[PDB]
């Protein structure tokens, strides 16, 4: 079966664990980012972005609502969440949230 | 001009001297013979390394000796031991050749270690001034660029070694590699001494490993690599092997730095930077040079020298594994390896404030005699940015290879998620492992079989 | 197939085995932790070097392990010490790659030294089978060809180092070399750590040394040479320096074998054989690796490895000089270096009968802290075929350089003539030296000045 | 006519000018040196030295006596005087004193 | 690069640059320097002398060589080509190089002093 | 002064010391060889030989007589002797016996 990087061998993640993941994303200053894509080749690097990184994050419910909207409009595509760092300039967290 | 034998302590003992931001410092731990004053011995260590000689000659007056002579500016006793002292030595920058590690090593540790007046000697730390560190090439890629190229975030990288040492032909080597790749692993390695033998020539091994890697990557959907050994008798042979490794499109190769030489390693680092293939470095023979406590070279100086020469991956002990390593020194020189600004802390084995000037980091690697039950504690010590290789932790699964790889990957990811959620790894590792193995039978089997083995041995280097 | 952990001694302890004329043998001296049986430790030593691992995997059954596994066939206690034993180990020939020293070193001394179950370990000797030694290149020229090319017979060769170590410009370097050469010496050498510095670039040093060599050779009428250093950070740089050294017609160059790596040294030996320029090998860093008695590598194994790789001149201690050396071991491994057939003699530090199969010899060299009064005894120990280098014995002459060179040459000739006629050097050396210095004032001055200095220090390695 | 480097187009230098030369030689801490040679080729760099540089120089008459001795023993050869500097490591002054 | 073309500035001029040691250690530096040049050319105690060939252009190869030889034999040390002489329809670079080399060799043999030409 | 390889710093060797040289030659099994030459360049290796090596030498007086005869017939040339080894195949001792 095709696999999709880390956290891809666990049974599907529950919403509460995703909320904990997001709060840990915000805890040390990483900012969220939402990407969607049609294909899942392993030689492609860039994915399509959605709005901008949410610099004014104040609660996990905001990012959860944004992911819900992302599924609402483009549900027929792979949808994933990444996290960004502004000190070392390198993303650190990447996992798949919405599978078709 | 007056010829004769001249005592050292009058010329090379200046405690009023102050280090500059340009000078290069070194720290020695030494024990002299009975009847030898400590200060004279320290003067001997300083003098014999830069310009000393057992008798003055006329040519000594044809240059400005005071500008180049090494200096010994601090001698202190260490608590708990007798006839053992620390001696600090400073060198002006005009002493060394730009961009060469071999010259530095020959100049510093060339002849002093074979002195009569010294019972034992051991170099402890080296401070690299910014003006010198700017000259060197640095690691070919570093940590950030490697992570970006390989598209792997949020988890430590995983690896395994092919077993047994020798005995396999090319096709069975490829079969084992393919089976271990498809289970859920990332990296697999050739073993240190496999270069080219009568039973298995190198071209066939390269071809079969490339085919297996391609098939597994197509099957699963993950960027998968494998270290191809390159260690060769001559520069030409190593260059040829590297060119062939590039042609097939493999993304990573390995090399032994200490047993082949810093010259070959530097040229390989330069070439692999020019052609963009990741470099993996093995620390073979290091046990000959760092085992004892009173004589030899501590590993951290070799680590700094390697980070100057070039390399992305570096073996760094296992703490709880089958090879010698103490937790304090391991953490100290790991932080020396990765970070950019490190302040002095005698508690962790670092003696001088060292600044790298944005030179990229080098990934440490833990390998040797670890299994599933070692996952939690390990992840605590190293942090996220690390590569763990299981020697017998994957192939030893009584179900073959793929079940072992799957169990290893599930265990590591469950530990990273448990720390990610906010739990304490050290205090609850057994519960996390049991809960992880509740639903995946392979992890449960590995946990059941490999809970009885522990390695608790006294540390020689204290 | 049955996975799990297994004891070593049930498989790798065969005292009924008999060595063959093909197998490669090694001797270890080891001291284990308390409570560890000796036989188990020897089994572990032979295990982790060839195929062993802490658990058994399925792939172990895919090949004929018994054909490749190492074997430990003799463990004995050494008189005068406790918990210290000799362990002999044998390896089949299919373990090693033909024509490479790096692979042999990595396979033998790669990981065993870092074992937890061992308190101290030291490799004592290596036996090279004829079938393997036939593969390697051997020294580029040897002894007979070197002597014939340089046209020097009946006396040991003479040399001198340029002092101070660093701080001289190019032209002053050339002037000092010219003065040293015209006095009657044969070789002058750069120091070990002079490669290229901000104060003295390499091209100017090469040019000026070549001019001085040419002028002195034209003036006196004797073929004179000089060792041009080559140690470089990359294979390309060293190749370029060698090409330039050839272009000017210099007959000899030098290289640091241990600190640059065996790969670079092998490629340099191959190039030197191809282009016919004599190769000089220095022995830097050796004191890091052979100083202690319980841990490290004894020098003679490095000497054998170097003789396999390639080299004409090799530093070999001074016995009475300022560097560590015991008379028995020095003589034993000197005879190991030069001769062709050597039988076992535990009194001289040689353990196995070794045959070179007509591979030419390598000239030993004594240098460091010697002066005129050391001439007789020295000539007694080494024999005729040797090269003696006086560090402070020539420039330290109160009358400059040429008087010192003339005094050295007269002293050496007088000693070789005194032994040549039939007198005993050891008992009458003072009389011979006084009689020789009767007519030449420079020798008398050197004898008068340098009769008060003696270096009598206890030997660490006993 | 074959020339002999610096100070070689003048009428022969008098002794008093030589003494002034030597005084300026020692004024800034340069040390004298005596060389004698047979041929005057312009592709040869090194010349044969005589004794050692006079580090204990106290008067120009000392170097004058040294030159006189050099002429007394090797008068059939070119004799010249050079000066060395201990801080810039490069010689600075050179001229011919005795011609065949 | 771009600062000099700004609007809010009526005039601008860079005055000095400080090079940190960590950066200056990277560069190659001059090929030889002063001390090595003086040692190679064997000239001490006096400033070096030089001359330009005039007129600017209009000389063939042989007249160029004759002028260089005549000026060199008088007691000078260096003679130079002029800035814009590279290769023209009246005088190419190979003939000029050959003739200048011949003149240098002959003058050096005649006088006994090391002589050069840019 | 021009030098002539080994034993070129002593006053001329007496006949008794040459006899000592010869018995040392014959003691370990080396055989003598007599060569003469006109030029003494250091860039030349081969010299003109005189008959054959005296394999059946029985006394130093024989080698002395041979050297005397060589001086008698070709006295206007440099004359030297050498020793040969048949085991290691390399000459070991060489020195000048008749200077000009």
């Amino acid at each position: 079966e095709r696999r999709f990087e880390t956290f891809s061998y666990l049974p599907p993640l529950s919403d509460r664990q995703i909320a904990a993941q997001i709060e840990y994303m915000i805890e040390q200053g990483f900012h969220p980012l939402i990407e969607f894509n049609e294909h899942s080749n392993p030689e492609e690097f860039y994915w399509t972005m959605w709005k901008l990184p949410l610099f004014d994050c104040k609660s996990p419910q905001q990012v959860l609502d944004e992911v819900r909207e992302c599924r609402s409009e483009y549900g027929d595509c792979y949808i994933r969440v990444a996290g960004f760092d502004n000190i070392k300039q390198c993303q650190t967290v990447s996992f798949i949230v919405h599978r078709p | 001009y007056k010829a004769g034998v001249k005592d050292y302590k009058l010329t090379y003992y200046t405690p009023d001297y102050t280090p500059k931001d340009t000078d290069l410092l070194a720290a020695f731990r030494f024990s002299p013979q009975p009847g030898v004053p400590a200060d004279e011995a320290g003067a001997a260590i300083a003098a014999e390394s830069s310009t000393g000689t057992w008798t003055t000659v006329w040519t000594d007056l044809l240059t400005d000796m005071d500008r180049y002579k090494g200096k010994c500016y601090h001698i202190e006793p260490v608590q708990g031991e007798e006839n053992s002292y620390f001696a600090f030595i400073a060198y002006p920058l005009d002493l060394f050749e730009e961009g060469s590690v071999t010259n530095i090593l020959t100049s510093i540790v060339g002849n002093v270690f074979g002195f009569k007046a010294i019972r034992s000697l051991r170099l402890e730390d080296i401070r690299f001034p910014v003006a010198l560190v700017k000259t060197f090439q640095g690691p070919p890629h570093g940590i950030q660029v490697e992570r970006d190229l390989l598209n792997k975030y949020g988890r430590p990288m995983l690896g395994c070694t092919i077993k047994p040492k020798l005995g396999l032909s090319a096709k069975n080597y490829g079969r084992a590699v393919y089976e271990c790749l498809r289970g859920g692993l990332d990296f697999t390695k050739d073993d240190e001494n496999i270069n080219s033998q009568p039973f298995q020539r190198w071209r066939d091994r390269f071809l079969f490993v490339a085919d297996a890697i391609h098939k597994s990557q197509a099957e699963t959907g993950e960027i998968k690599g494998h270290y191809l050994n390159v260690t060769a008798p001559t520069c030409e042979e190593m260059m040829k092997r590297a060119e062939f490794a590039k042609e097939l499109g493999m993304p990573i190769i390995m090399h032994d730095f200490l047993t082949a030489g810093f010259t070959a390693n530097t040229t390989l680092a330069k070439w692999c930077r020019d052609n963009g293939v990741l470099l993996h470095i093995h620390r073979a023979m290091h046990a000959v040079i760092d085992r004892q406590r009173n004589h030899g070279i501590h590993f951290r100086v070799l680590a700094k020298c390697l980070r100057l020469s070039g390399g992305d991956h570096l073996h760094s002990g296992t703490v709880v594994g089958k090879l010698e390593g103490d937790k304090a020194s391991t953490l100290g020189f790991v932080d020396l390896m990765r970070e950019d600004h490190i302040e002095a802390d005698r508690s962790r084995g670092v003696f001088f404030t060292q600044d790298w000037a944005s030179m990229p980091g080098v990934l440490p690697v833990a390998s040797g005699g670890i299994h599933v039950w070692h996952m939690p504690a390990l992840v605590e010590i190293f942090g996220d940015d690390s590569v763990l290789q299981f020697g017998g932790g994957t192939l030893g699964h009584p179900w073959g290879n793929a079940p072992g790889a799957t169990a290893n990957r599930v265990a590591l990811e469950a530990c990273v998620q448990a720390r990610n959620e906010g739990r304490d790894l050290y205090r609850e590792g057994g519960d996390i492992l049991r809960e992880a193995g509740k639903w995946s039978p392979e992890l449960a089997a590995a946990l059941d079989l490999w809970k009885e083995i522990k390695f608790e041995f006294e540390t020689m280097d204290k």
